[PDB]
């Protein structure tokens, strides 16, 4: 069934699992022609797909060469997604396909499901939690490498760098869910926070600052200080 | 015209013949049902005063020979048998006809709703559904399951109503996925048309039984199947134009014969909304989305 609060730690076990978010499969500019019509520019996107127990993350680029000539776009999207997702499972040995894949919108069980046809035993699930991973093109090297694409194209990453030689998954997946919800709600101070200190630096290979232990507390101290902070601002509490 | 005798009624019980019903008194004397209209398929159809629950009845046609009713009292019920003496059994029916103790089947000339609602559905079709090939006759009651239904127990018992599935490997081709969930008319027309069904009048006439095993027995299965026939026309794009005129008649006549107080169990709010006014075939169904908005337009 649907994962919410209850059965979060169903995440951490070792039944294989991939959350799919789609949200920035399509991606547009608006604005207006000549004529004073308003006109839309397609821009590259990605699916995010995250095993939340390893960090592996399969990010796929999509082109905008693949709405060429097509109608409906948004709808297709969806399509898109669960034709590549169900590639990548294909893609990959038997012992590393998924036993379920959560994906973040309702929207896409229909379409996932009819393309996983083939998998009977992938249990496709919605989710109730409001997880933050449209904010994913607010790392700057996931924005950097969808951005720059010329064609089609899968990056692989591991989302934790190397967290996981320290805590464990339900505290990497709590760690990067709370600065993805930071960034958000304000990217600016997001980030903000991240690259004050000109003195930790990101390695080649990772996405986030080297951070130690106890500036990873004063870190996920200064997002949660952040989240709250706009709350008030939004809701006038 | 045709006569299905009883051998007594020793239970009080609502008779039903086709869409006429009778009530009938614990051994009070009632020995049949006369002047069946001949060329139809036809159900008889019982409801003890006692039980509410499971009615029960049974699918002929009188061309396939003589029937009549008899009461069991160990299993309990009105039981359909055949009997292969033609003239022992003209000679029971000209007795109790004498004797005046039978109904008349009591058709308006005017009306052409049975008609209209078997126009395609044929006994030997229906002894597929219900197999029980050692009788001309089919049982179906209230509480039988189909076989779709089994898949997600007891097989003698079953409705094997064709499969449907939106959702399967035989409605998707592989590379159409988004194509054939979203424009249905090669599951319709190349599998079930042309491959199961072999033309519409088969398909037609098992949406028909589907409905009347519903409205007749409240057989919830029954009305999963018809809805589901429905929807796969009405969600294909493409539908030959006679298909399409003919469901509207088929589902008028339908949508007019369903007991007004039942409306709420036996239309898929979904379906009907979808089938009406969002699917490609919102504009072909003229005279079905007339009478259902004057006649429930709460469901919608």
């Amino acid at each position: 069934g649907a994962m919410n609060s209850s059965n979060y730690a169903e995440l951490f076990n070792n039944d294989i699992k991939l959350f799919v978010d789609d949200t920035n499969v399509y991606r547009v500019t608006v604005h207006k022609t000549f004529e004073g019509n308003v006109a839309t520019k397609a821009i590259n996107g990605c699916i995010f797909t995250l095993n939340p127990k390893t960090g592996h993350l399969f990010l796929k680029i999509i082109h905008t060469s693949v709405w060429a000539g097509q109608k409906r776009l948004s709808q297709l999207a969806k399509w898109k997604t669960a034709e590549e997702v169900s590639a990548l499972v294909r893609s990959l040995p038997k012992e590393e396909q998924p036993k379920q894949i959560i994906v973040t919108r309702k929207a896409m069980l229909d379409p996932l499901e009819v393309h996983m046809l083939d998998f009977p035993n992938i249990a496709i699930r919605p989710t109730e939690l409001r997880l933050p991973f449209s904010a994913a093109m607010s790392i700057d090297k996931l924005s950097d490498v969808v951005m720059k694409a010329t064609e089609p194209q899968m990056v692989l990453f591991n989302i934790y760098d190397d967290w996981l030689d320290r805590i464990s998954s339900y505290t990497a997946f709590s760690r990067l869910t709370l600065l993805l919800r930071a960034l958000k709600t304000n990217e600016e101070s997001a980030k903000m926070i991240l690259l004050s200190d000109p003195t930790i630096t990101i390695k080649s290979y990772h996405l986030w600052p080297s951070f130690t232990d106890e500036q990873w507390i004063t870190i996920e101290s200064q997002m949660r200080d952040l989240i709250l902070t706009e709350y008030g601002r939004k809701y006038n509490v | 015209m045709n006569t299905v005798p009883f051998t007594s009624a020793p239970i009080e019980v609502t008779i039903g013949i086709d869409q006429y019903s009778f009530n009938v008194k614990e051994n009070q004397p009632f020995h049949g049902i006369k002047d069946i209209p001949i060329g139809h398929v036809h159900v008889i159809h019982f409801q003890h005063a006692d039980n509410s629950s499971m009615r029960y009845g049974y699918w002929f046609d009188c061309r396939m020979g003589n029937f009549y009713i008899q009461y069991d009292p160990k299993d309990g019920l009105y039981k359909m048998m055949e009997e292969r003496d033609g003239a022992k059994f003209e000679n029971i029916v000209h007795n109790f006809k004498e004797r005046q103790m039978m109904v008349s089947y009591p058709k308006i000339d005017e009306d052409d709703t049975w008609y209209n609602l078997t126009e395609f559905v044929q006994m030997d079709k229906i002894r597929k559904i219900v197999r029980k090939d050692e009788n001309q006759f089919s049982y179906v009651d209230s509480s039988m399951t189909t076989v779709q239904e089994n898949e997600l127990s007891d097989p003698a018992h079953s409705l094997n109503y064709t499969v449907i599935n939106f959702k399967s490997r035989e409605a998707i081709r592989p590379g159409h996925e988004m194509e054939d969930f979203l424009d249905k008319s090669y599951y319709l027309n190349t599998v079930m048309l042309q491959g199961i069904f072999k033309n519409s009048s088969n398909y037609f006439g098992e949406l028909q039984f589907a409905f009347l095993n519903a409205m007749f027995f409240g057989n919830y299965g029954s009305s999963l199947q018809w809805h589901a026939m429905i929807e796969l026309i009405c969600s294909s794009a493409t539908v030959p134009k006679h298909m399409l005129d003919k469901l509207d008649e088929i589902l008028y006549y339908q949508i007019k014969t369903l007991p007004e107080q039942y409306s709420d169990i036996l239309l898929n709010e979904r379906v009907w909304n979808i089938c009406l006014y969002s699917s490609f075939q919102k504009n072909s169904l003229h005279n079905t989305e007339k009478i259902m908005e004057n006649k429930y337009p709460e469901l919608l």
